[PDB]
């Protein structure tokens, strides 16, 4: 995100977009909420349309 | 068009993945005409 809104694009990230980690973001939760099935079926129908 | 023939595997996540998308439908309509029944088979048809 800061190498695309960089200006002059003087700053760049190595090999041309690579990652080491690959993990992702998450919305944390309490250890058996009763929310959790919902919410990942809300993120699974929202990245599927 | 009928020269550009575009195609996927048959019965697998794209397939849900296109026909979930209401705006795309109109491709899904080409995409049921051709279709394989893997991806070595669509890969080996692109090939040739």
């Amino acid at each position: 995100y800061k190498a695309g809104r960089d200006e002059g694009c003087k700053l760049v990230t190595i090999g041309s977009g690579y990652i080491f980690a690959t993990t992702g973001y998450g919305i944390a939760l309490q250890k058996g909420s009763p929310w959790k099935r919902q919410i990942d079926l809300a993120l699974l129908q929202f990245v599927g349309d | 068009s009928d020269k550009f023939i575009y195609a996927t595997v048959k019965q697998s996540s794209v397939d849900i993945y296109f026909r979930r998308q209401v705006e795309l439908s109109t491709m899904y309509r080409h995409m049921e005409k051709h279709n394989y029944e893997s991806a070595a088979e669509a890969i080996q048809a692109v090939r040739d």
